[PDB]
């Protein structure tokens, strides 16, 4: 399995900031 | 330890004891914002006291812009004038490691050491004791500072304070300097921490462990964190509000008798 | 005392051979006051046996030809005992040495003296060196471990020397060098000057266990 | 939950006044008049000298001493200081008791001298005796009585204001050495034992209270002239050996200068006796054995048993013949405020431990170490080497094996 990128992982993490309720 | 809250952060770091006289405490809260205008610092950083036979060294410090930069260190003996100091080297930091014992004082005062006569100057001394503090004990919390991808570090404006949980942590407080293990450190330990926030070293990681005190001052309402490595340094933490700070008063030396001591 | 009377045999309960000589186990009691309870060959003590000095020494072990042999321990008269081997009535090979305040040593021997790697364990600290022996003084690369630490580094005549380093059980080491420093001039009565060695330690570094 | 509210809920117990509503004013009266050190005025002459605590901790300790002196049936006291460490802090107060109170421990000694001499009886074996060891170990030195020497001064210790205070035990005279063979933090609980080499015979409680008496026998210091001695008639004649360990305050203190006090460091006299390097603030011979025993061996003493007499300074001592540490003045003077001599306070700093500070005004003065609780030395710290090994018995004719005769 290849390692997420450092930009994928941002994205997930501003994924899931927005995601906060 | 900022100018502008100098006074709360010296009724807060008060409980180290160390304090200081009104004299002197007046002397600095003015003479900081002068060095400040007349040096164009865009922030001035009270370093603490060193003690010594006759008088006592007032040192302070000013930054750039950019927070991450070489700051201009500058001394007093009573709080008034002051002046500036040069920079060290490794040639400077070689010579004066040889120099045991307390500060007479006197910046024009010299040490004789001999060598298999060297003369060593006090502010010889008190330049390379000032730089080995900086870069040894130097304490930020985390989310203090954030760095831009365009390579400046500035101020967080929207650093509210370590949270309760973070600020019992010995892994939230960052050295303040440019990173020496976190470039040795692996791409998957690189992986877990964000480049805008966590690009310092940590105190976790301290050499040698267990070389900071937390202690909890009004129940961690105060967050004081006593170096053992180097006596006399006290870095106080207001949790949720932004006072923060350090100050060391002591005779500049290091307690390298620390494995001895835990 | 080993100038046998050739003449003085003294008292003797036990089997002979065909000479006449003591043979087999049997009980001597020496002119000198000692005894004896082991057994002989061709006259000679060999094998087993144990032998009870006059004022309280005594060694149990084994013997070959009028000398200490083999495994014995022997439990000197100031409450001091050796437990080891022993060769030519030497203390030889490796052995245990209680002292007269229950101090320890533990190692090699050679020549009735402290000789290769011991461990000599002080009863009133508890502080344990381990270290190569030379004739009965520190040196070489040794350990001092007591309770918390021990000092790695180097000995020279009961005064450790030269650089070495200090492992904390907190998870830290402190490298520094030891330097045989000479203040104390003895203003003692006038009988052989002792060079009071005292080093003297300079830490350098502080570092984390690796 | 905060442990910001756990200090909270335990120092609104000091804040709260209590409900004594039935308590006869009589006994307030005679409660509330000298049992109480002025810790507050104390740190601000010490924030003139540029040390002590901020204001809220100082009232708060104020407040401490109150409970502590309302509990205790205490007769003077004094904010002896702070000592740091890693968990907590230490809040120490040098105390004096009342006649007839003190808690006297009732003999623990008659304990442990009675499980060493179990002889056994009625076993018939009169073969292979064990030659018993003439070693006699060096006898113990006894601890310093009540109320004289380095327990003279009774301390309290409490972690926080709000908790309750903690007795610290006596102090040893194997304590002392062994103290300052070795250094070593404290943890903020003196239920932890102190892991060095030498092994100390105490936990961090007795640490605590060997390390405060080696700070009182050498920071505490009073200006010349405020502290004289008592005038005893009839005991002339029992000064020989006995040095003088009562001091009163002179009523007659005008006061020194506090320009004088600085520029001479002869004006601060110790008034607190020295530990000597036995241990003990009074000599104590080791030797000497009994009158009964001593008639049957005047003729064989040898030169090599006798111990020199370990003399000590005296009462009301200057800082200025105090040792200097590498040609560093043990002692450091200054004033206050250098633009004002009028009111200038002596600052003075002790060299030899960091943290110890008095101040004096002219007239009045106090003693206040806020500090590790750790003596400065120039050089490192260095461990005891390991003890020299004992030389085994000598292989004479006892152990040479006589030969076998034929």
């Amino acid at each position: 399995e290849v390692a997420p990128s450092m930009l994928e992982i941002t994205i997930q993490n501003a994924k899931a900031y927005l995601l906060k309720t | 330890m900022d100018a502008d809250s100098l006074l709360l952060s010296l009724e807060l770091a008060s409980g180290s004891g160390q304090g200081l006289s009104p004299d002197r405490r007046a002397s600095l809260l003015t003479s900081l914002m002068l060095v400040k205008r007349d040096y164009r610092y865009d922030r001035v950083l009270f370093w603490g006291r060193i003690l010594g036979l006759v008088a006592d060294y007032y040192i302070a410090q000013g930054l750039s812009e950019d927070q991450l930069a070489p700051r201009k260190t500058l001394y007093s003996l009573n709080c008034t004038e002051w002046s500036l100091l040069p920079p060290a080297t490794e040639e400077m930091v070689a010579q004066s490691s040889v120099v045991k014992g307390r500060f007479m004082g006197d910046p024009s005062y010299e040490y004789e050491h001999t060598e298999l006569v060297v003369q060593i100057k006090e502010e010889t001394r008190l330049v390379s004791v000032i730089d080995q503090i900086d870069k040894a004990v130097a304490i930020i919390p985390r989310g203090a500072l954030f760095k831009t991808p365009f390579g400046p570090t500035h101020v967080n404006r929207t650093f509210e304070g370590l949270s309760l949980s973070e600020a019992k942590k010995l892994s939230s407080y960052f050295h303040f300097r440019e990173p020496v293990e976190l470039k040795n450190k692996t791409l998957l330990e690189k992986a877990d921490l964000d480049p805008s926030l966590d690009f310092m070293d940590s105190l976790e990681h301290d050499i040698p462990k267990g070389s900071w005190s937390i202690q909890m001052e009004r129940g961690n309402a105060l967050v004081v964190l006593r170096s053992l490595l180097w006596p006399g340094l006290t870095f106080y933490h207001a949790p949720r509000t932004k006072n923060y700070g350090y100050v060391y008063v002591g005779t500049g030396e290091k307690n390298m008798d620390l494995p001895f001591m835990l | 005392l080993e100038e046998e009377g050739e003449n003085d045999i003294g008292e003797y309960e036990g089997g002979r051979n065909e000479a006449g000589e003591r043979h087999g186990r049997g009980r001597a009691r020496l002119p000198n006051g000692d005894t004896y309870e082991g057994s002989y060959e061709f006259g000679k003590r060999h094998g087993q046996g144990i032998y009870k000095f006059k004022n309280g020494a005594r060694y149990i072990g084994e013997y070959v030809r009028n000398k200490k042999h083999g495994q014995g321990t022997f439990i000197y008269p100031d409450g001091s005992r050796y437990e080891g081997e022993w060769a030519n009535d030497l203390r030889h090979g490796h052995g245990v040495y209680y002292y007269i305040n229950n101090d320890t040593y533990t190692g090699e021997w050679f020549a009735h003296q402290r000789h290769g790697q011991g461990t000599y364990l002080y009863a009133e600290t508890g502080s344990k060196y381990v270290g190569t022996w030379v004739n009965g003084q520190q040196e070489g690369t040794a350990e001092l471990i007591h309770l918390n630490h021990r000092y790695q580094g180097k000995f020279l005549n009961k005064n450790p020397v030269g650089p070495g380093k200090y492992v904390f059980d907190v998870g830290c080491e402190q490298h520094g060098e030891y330097r045989l420093t000479d203040m104390e001039r003895g203003e003692e009565e006038e009988e052989e000057e002792l060079v009071t060695v005292v080093p003297k330690w300079k830490a350098t570094q502080i570092t984390e266990l690796a | 939950l905060l442990p910001t509210y756990e200090i909270a809920e335990k120092q609104k117990a000091l804040f709260l006044q209590g409900h004594l509503e039935g308590v006869d004013q009589e006994l307030e009266d005679e409660i509330a008049e000298n049992a109480l050190p002025n810790v507050m005025e104390s740190a601000f002459y010490f924030e003139q000298a540029g040390v002590g605590l901020g204001t809220d901790e100082t009232y708060r300790i104020f407040l401490a001493l109150k409970q502590l002196t309302d509990t205790h049936p205490i007769q003077r006291c004094r904010f002896w200081g702070k000592i740091l460490g890693l968990e907590m802090n230490y809040i120490v107060a040098e105390v004096e008791f009342r006649e007839g109170e003190d808690e006297e421990e009732v003999e623990e000694e008659d304990v442990a001298e009675e499980r060493d001499n179990g002889e056994s009886e009625a076993h018939e074996d009169e073969e292979d005796e064990l030659p018993k060891s003439f070693y006699k170990a060096p006898q113990a030195i006894p601890k310093e009585e009540s109320r004289t020497g380095a327990n003279k001064y009774v301390y309290f210790v409490c972690n926080e204001p709000g908790r309750p205070w903690v007795k610290l035990p006596p102090v040893i005279p194997a304590q002392i050495v062994i103290a300052r063979k070795i250094k070593k933090f404290f943890t903020g609980r003196l239920d932890a034992p102190i892991i060095s080499y030498p092994p100390f015979p105490g936990n961090e409680s007795n640490y605590l209270r060997a390390q405060i008496a080696r700070i009182s026998a050498g920071t505490h210091v009073s200006p010349l002239g405020f502290y004289q001695f008592g005038e005893e008639e009839g005991e002339e004649e029992e000064e020989a050996e006995g040095g003088r360990n009562s001091f009163e305050e002179n009523p007659d203190f005008e006061g020194i200068q506090v320009i004088d006090l600085v520029e001479s460091l002869s004006n601060w006299v110790h008034h607190v006796q020295h530990i000597l390097s036995q241990g003990r603030c009074n000599w104590f011979n080791s030797i000497q054995k009994n009158e009964e025993e001593e008639e049957e061996e005047d003729e064989e003493k040898d030169d090599s048993d006798y111990i020199e007499q370990e003399v000590g300074l005296p009462l009301l001592t200057p800082i200025s013949e105090d040792l200097e540490i590498q040609n560093i003045p043990p002692w450091t003077t200054r004033l206050s405020s250098n633009l004002i001599p009028q009111y200038a306070i002596a600052v003075l700093q002790s060299n030899l431990w960091p943290g110890a500070y008095a101040f004096s005004n002219g007239k009045k003065f106090e003693n206040f170490y806020i500090g590790w609780g750790h003596k400065y030395s120039p050089d490192n710290y260095t461990p005891p080497v390991p003890p020299p090994v004992y030389q085994e018995y000598p292989s004479g004719p006892e152990i040479t094996e006589m030969d076998d005769p034929s």
